[PDB]
């Protein structure tokens, strides 16, 4: 079958620059009929793929052509004259030449934008939790760029790493930032044996660790 | 206005297969190509195979044939791929597209898509989730803005629904991605609001599993 390979794997671009995703086959896609049936796809976070280039560069209906298809052989390439934050999502080359039809592996398009610092909150357990034998503490890190963020938990000043479960969102098409979820779960019995829990977060925004803690008591 | 309506999520026990259907309106069934394509864990796609509705010609893939069969039922215009002898490598979202290449014009007309249907190839029971409100004491963030979460823990499978205030809230929400661990899943959620709004006015999360029938609403008490 024929491999298709995309280079970048991920490209960061500001709202208004350029930008230019690579396909290369293994084989040539020229058709007999001397035609080149190479595709471009988009697909958008949360949605299905779009087809955005047809026949190496004829856009398709309701595409701007901002985007453009260029290529031949075993080498192609899409280009966006000016990224705007619609684009986000992972862009794909497939080909339909050869049978069976293979796709490329993807390059996702992220858009870069001025660092911003996560908005940490902090959620002891709730009551209904414990009373099922329970505890879980929540650290929320929203809307941060970059995504790179390490985060840490800490308990009575020592470090723990088992019981944590950690998620992040995609990059949002609305501000162009990055959150994440930190969940670290205990026995009901450990958490009550406990005084200060500390969600701790290193990112590009400081120099020092950014923290957010609170010590259970009674009152 | 071209449809494509794809069938719920599935979770299937290994060895057994399943139909998936695709329902569409809005354009002539017969006379174009319905293709399915397969998509497992996010960027990773595969061309199934394809079907002519009109006369119930169809292509497979190499890989897929035994594995996918195809079918139409043009008095409901329902195109259906069923997955035989389910595995691993099967759970996967598969989609189905009225793609639009058309051969004898050596052009294409429109793609439209399906929403895609989610088949989870697992023996792990189905278990109803856990909501608990996370009401601030540190995850305040001061005045100004508060902000508040919801914890749904412990179910299976996938999906889960949750929305604050019945969708009525919509923005400063963050919904993130649900985490596998010990055959079990965990989602949370956070909004944010001013200090004007909460406690003064009431929010609420409410969360759905549809694979146990479980509907609840928990009210972010302080
Ligand atoms: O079938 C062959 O062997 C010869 N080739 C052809 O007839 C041309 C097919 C062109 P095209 O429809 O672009 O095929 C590629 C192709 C088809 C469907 C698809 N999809 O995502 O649904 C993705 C890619
Ligand atoms: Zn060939
Ligand atoms: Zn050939
Ligand atoms: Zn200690
Ligand atoms: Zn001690
Ligand atoms: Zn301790
Ligand atoms: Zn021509
Ligand atoms: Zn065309």
């Amino acid at each position: 079958d024929i491999v298709m390979t995309q280079s970048p794997l991920t490209l960061s671009v500001t709202i208004g620059q350029p930008a230019s995703i690579s396909c290369k086959s293994s084989q040539s896609l020229l058709y007999s009929n001397g035609k080149t049936y190479l595709n471009w796809l988009l697909q958008r976070p949360g949605q299905s793929p779009k087809r955005l280039i047809h026949l190496v560069s004829k856009l398709d209906s309701g595409v701007p052509d901002r985007i453009t298809g260029s290529g031949s052989g075993t080498d192609f390439t899409l280009k966006i004259s000016r990224v705007e934050a619609a684009d986000l999502g992972v862009y794909y080359c497939v080909q339909g030449t050869h049978f069976p039809y293979t796709f490329g592996g993807g390059t996702k398009l992220e858009i870069l934008r001025g660092d911003a610092a996560p908005t940490v909150s902090i959620f002891p357990p709730s009551s209904e939790q414990l009373t099922s034998g329970g505890a879980s503490v929540v650290c929320f890190l929203n809307n941060f760029y970059p995504k790179d963020i390490n985060v840490k938990w800490k308990i009575d000043g020592s470090e723990r790493q088992n019981g944590v479960l950690n998620s992040w969102t995609d990059q949002d098409s609305k501000d162009s930032t990055y959150s994440m979820s930190s969940t670290l779960t205990l026995t009901k019995d450990e958490y009550e044996r406990h005084n200060s829990y500390t969600c701790e977060a290193t990112h590009k925004t400081s120099t020092s660790p950014i923290v957010k803690s609170f010590n259970r008591n009674e009152c | 206005e071209m449809q494509l309506q794809q069938s719920g999520a599935e979770l299937l026990r290994p060895g057994t297969s399943v139909k998936l259907s695709c329902k569409t309106s809005g354009y002539i069934f017969t006379s174009y190509w319905i293709h399915w394509v397969k998509q497992r864990s996010g960027q990773g796609l595969e061309w199934i195979a394809r079907i002519y509705p009109g006369t119930g010609s169809t292509y497979y893939n190499e890989k897929f044939k035994g594995k996918a069969t195809l079918t139409a039922d043009k008095s409901s215009s329902t195109a259906y791929m069923q997955l035989s002898t389910l595995k691993s490598e099967d759970s996967a979202v598969y989609f189905c597209t009225r793609w639009g290449f058309i051969p004898v014009r050596e052009d294409y007309v429109m793609d439209y898509w399906g929403q895609g249907t989610l088949v989870t190839v697992s023996s792990a029971k189905t278990t109803a989730p856990s909501v608990y409100p996370l009401a601030p004491v540190c995850g305040d963030t001061t005045g100004s803005s508060v902000t508040l979460g919801c914890l749904v823990k412990g179910y299976f499978p996938e999906p889960v629904t949750l929305t604050w205030n019945s969708g009525s809230l919509s923005s400063g929400v963050h919904t993130f991605p649900a985490v596998l661990q010990s055959d079990l899943y965990t989602l949370s959620s956070s909004v944010t609001v001013t200090s004007s709004t909460w406690p003064s006015q009431s929010i609420t999360c409410n969360v759905a599993h549809p694979a146990s029938s479980t509907k609840v609403d928990k009210k972010i008490e302080p």
